């Protein structure tokens, strides 16, 4: 019905139904072993068209299960001994499963002598599209509005706190994006409809990711998941000074970041890059302060904090060089990191690291430009040395002896007389 | 000036590159983009020169600039290779190995070859005869204008790996996949064996003129020419230049790997065509006919594991592939295996005119090779077809058919249970002989 409905389905509802939905889990999970040791004998070889097609049908099938499952117990744990604990065994147990019955069903249908690249592309897309629109779903769960209320995915987009998310959905958004940095590296290298979802069809790496742009707002859906998976892993390391350890949020808030910056932001097709320029919201910049504001505040932790630090400061100077935010997004991007140049408060002489390199870098290819193209002095140099000035001015009337974290670290100051000398 | 841009290679070529010599050769290679692409003929082969030896020591050891050099270099040999204008001081098959060798660990040049570069070095003509802040601050704007990976991707191999990375993406970017495919499709050798096996695919039958001894020997005699071709096609082929495979880019694929085929299945009939009518340049001969076999079926197997790998083109095509290889290889076969002694090797002074109108002293080590892959593709096939009367299936790459029309054409072209017989018996008796 989903795929012919060209809409994604799951109905735990209420936590009644995801109760009734559950209790039954051990049918389910005998059922998925038992699949998965047939399909692990050698009884796939000689593909058919109809055996392709059941053969997609089951591992498709059986991937919705652990999707549904997986919703069923985000929806458990919003509404939220020995039976609790079994039951999230079993949920972690049946979606592992499924995961390996898909990877299985890929691996065969990619290395088979009569099915070849385009049903394996056509398996991911399949693939990649149920997993976003799950992702999608469990991420816009409410916590106690439209769960108590309601006592679909177009509805929710017609109609149109995050206490969800779990070690289900870091392992089903890795997959996905793994899917998608599959789909969209097969891309790198007219309008017309999105591709059809049937593993027959024959489509472009564009129809596929338009199709996939049509049926969800990716980079809204992918910048939610890695805010909330960086929330949820700074809230468990202050805390604690698989779901104890903080460790596999930071890494899957790194792989997605990576993703954006690899996959998208390097991208020379000009139909990703005229989506991304359009997608591109003001809420995104204030939830990037937000995250900078946040890495640069705890300060380095572990190795896993430097691999995040590592790909945030990528992630930031590839959107701020490669020219697609528009001026007003980042005037807003340094409003929200409190160094606007266009600010009326005394300036803040001590300045992050993290801010200071972007703001910096913003400062220098402004000054670069005009100085290349001809144009004058860039009035924003200009305010930001005025303010300077002032606010220098104003501590030294007042014989004020600040903090060592306080005013006028060095690089702040290098920095400045960079700008002087252009 | 010029002078003291070739300064440093000409230090370097009595040595190793000093570590303090790169940074300068990277700024006099971008600084003159505008003009090493735009010359006159009398210029050219000192910048040719010039460039040979720049790349030959970027490639045996700041990472941005590093790489807009090579870029730079490798648009050069691009058009350089689209062109070659008669007085290039070097040739196609060495910017081949360039080319190569800037995406590789520089093991293509050899000192035998870049003496004469620095002696034409010296010898030729400056353009404007040879016989620190402003470098530091274009370094910080190629920093600050675009961001290097670097991790998206022990310090000397990583370093070699983004290396490496940093040079394909520049190749893939200038689209020289398109151009070196081309080049390597309208070769002056090649083309006559090309032309052959499009007549003997649109005719059904298959072709071989080595003739009679005489023109066997006419055929002959050009053979390094040959060795030279297959050699600089199979470098261009292990390039990384064969991703998108479109419905025309595979096409053109199997145009060109099944040509070569074709031309080892040539030189061995006419090899062995030689020895049946029958010093250094005998051993020469064989050495080189060997040396040119062995070349063009590491061609086939590159291009088969190319196409069954390849997220485009997937088992269909794979199957046709090895369907086309196994037909010409028998078919080869079979005319070898039926040469006459003398009866009609003299008389002579096709495989349709064969058998209308129906001693084994031919044979050998290329008979072997080409029947052990023969068996290989008809093992594969069979496999295949294990787990109408309808029309043999199509000789084409984008065809479609079942496994039992490829072996009902296979028997259709040859009758084969009678051939594999036939070798088994030969090959034995000249074993125990």
């Amino acid at each position: 019905d989903a795929v012919l409905a060209n809409s994604f389905f799951i109905m735990p509802a209420t936590v009644a139904d995801a109760t009734a939905v559950r209790n039954g889990f051990h049918s389910l999970v005998i059922d998925v072993t038992m699949a998965l040791d047939t399909l692990s004998l050698p009884v796939l070889e000689p593909l058919n068209p109809s055996r392709l097609q059941d053969v997609t049908v089951l591992s498709l099938s059986c991937l919705y299960a652990g999707v549904s499952v997986a919703t069923c117990m985000a929806i458990l744990h919003v509404g939220s001994s020995s039976k609790e604990d079994d039951y999230e065994s079993d949920a972690a147990t049946i979606v592992q499963k499924c995961l390996e019955i898909y990877d299985m069903i890929g691996q065969a249908i990619s290395s088979s002598r009569r099915a070849g690249g385009e049903h394996y592309q056509n398996f991911q897309l399949l693939g990649a599209w149920c997993l976003l629109n799950s992702l999608f779903l469990i991420l816009n769960l409410s916590p106690t509005a439209l769960a108590d209320k309601g006592k679909r995915v177009r509805d929710i987009l017609s109609r149109t706190g995050h206490q969800g998310f779990g070690v289900l959905s870091v392992i089903l958004a890795n997959h996905a994006i793994k899917l998608l940095t599959s789909l969209f590296q097969d891309l790198q290298v007219t309008d017309g409809p999105p591709a059809a979802l049937s593993i027959m069809a024959q489509s472009t790496s564009i129809q596929r990711i338009q199709r996939l742009i049509d049926s969800v707002p990716l980079m809204n859906l992918l910048l939610t998941l890695l805010s909330t998976s960086y929330r949820k892993a700074c809230v468990l390391q202050r805390q604690r000074k698989s779901r104890k350890d903080p460790e596999l949020f930071l890494g899957l808030a790194s792989n997605i970041l990576n993703f954006i910056t690899s996959s998208m932001l390097n991208s020379r097709n000009n139909f990703i890059r005229n989506y991304l320029s359009v997608s591109l919201s003001e809420h995104h910049m204030a939830t990037l302060a937000s995250i900078i504001k946040e890495v640069d505040k705890d300060g380095l932790k572990g190795s896993s904090d430097e691999e995040f630090a590592a790909a945030l400061y990528h992630f930031n100077h590839s959107l701020v060089t490669s020219d697609l935010q528009s001026p007003n997004l980042q005037n807003t991007l340094l409003q929200q990191l409190g160094v606007a140049p266009f600010s009326e408060g005394p300036w803040p002489l001590y300045i992050h690291p993290q801010s200071l390199s972007v703001l910096s870098r913003l400062l220098l290819i402004w000054q670069h430009k005009a100085s290349a193209q001809g144009d004058p002095d860039v009035p924003e140099c200009l305010k930001v040395w005025d303010r300077f000035l002032s606010t220098m001015k104003q501590n030294a009337l007042q014989g004020v002896v600040p903090s060592e974290t306080e005013d006028l670290n060095v690089e702040h100051l290098q920095m400045l007389l960079l700008i002087f000398h252009n | 000036g010029w002078e003291v841009a070739v300064r440093p290679l000409l230090s370097a070529s009595y040595s190793a590159f000093e570590m303090k010599e790169l940074p300068q050769l990277v700024a006099s290679v971008i600084e003159s983009e505008s003009e090493i692409l735009h010359h006159e003929k009398q210029y050219e082969p000192f910048y040719s020169s010039f460039v040979a030896l720049s790349t030959h020591y970027i490639t045996t050891v700041q990472l941005q600039s590093v790489a807009a050099a090579c870029k730079v270099l490798i648009e050069f040999s691009l058009l350089r290779l689209e062109n070659p204008d008669e007085a290039c001081a070097v040739s196609q098959k060495h910017l081949i190995l360039l080319i190569k060798g800037l995406c590789t660990g520089c093991s293509r040049l050899d000192r035998t070859e870049i003496i004469t570069f620095t002696a034409m070095m010296k010898s030729a003509k400056l353009p404007q005869t040879l016989s620190r802040q402003k470098e530091v601050q274009m370094n910080f704007l190629n920093q600050l204008t675009s961001v290097f990976n670097p991790r998206t991707v022990a310090s000397a191999i990583k370093t070699k790996n983004v290396f490496i990375a940093q040079n394909v993406a520049s190749l893939q970017e200038l689209g020289g996949s398109e151009k070196l495919l081309r080049v390597c499709l309208n070769l002056p050798y090649f083309l006559r064996y090309i032309n052959r096996f499009q007549d003997a695919v649109l005719a059904n039958s298959f072709f071989i003129m080595p003739a009679t001894v005489a023109d066997a020997t006419a055929v002959r005699n050009g053979f390094h020419s040959l060795v030279i071709d297959v050699t600089m096609a199979l470098d261009t082929l292990s390039l990384p230049v064969l991703e998108p495979l479109n419905p025309s880019r595979l096409q053109d694929v199997t145009v060109l790997s099944l040509s070569c085929l074709y031309a080892g299945v040539s030189v061995a009939t006419c090899m062995a065509i030689l020895h049946v009518g029958s010093s250094s340049k005998e051993d020469d001969y064989e050495s080189d006919a060997a040396t040119i076999v062995q070349k063009c079926l590491e061609i086939y197997d590159m291009i088969g594991q190319a196409i069954s790998s390849s997220r485009r083109a997937g088992g269909e095509h794979y199957q046709n592939f090895q369907l086309l290889g196994a037909w010409c290889l028998l078919n080869s076969l079979f005319l070898i295996l039926n040469l006459s002694p003398t009866a009609l090797a003299d008389k002579g002074k096709r495989v349709r005119d064969i058998l209308s109108r129906t001693g084994h002293q031919g044979f050998g080590v290329l008979s072997v090779i080409l029947a052990n892959h023969a068996i290989k593709l008809l093992t594969s096939l069979f496999q295949d077809l294990q787990v109408t009367d309808g029309p043999p299936a199509a000789l084409s790459i984008m065809a479609q058919s079942t496994s039992i029309q490829r072996i009902q054409r296979l028997i259709d072209s040859v009758p084969l249970m009678n051939l594999l017989l036939t070798l088994l018996s030969t090959s034995y008796r000249k074993a125990c002989v």
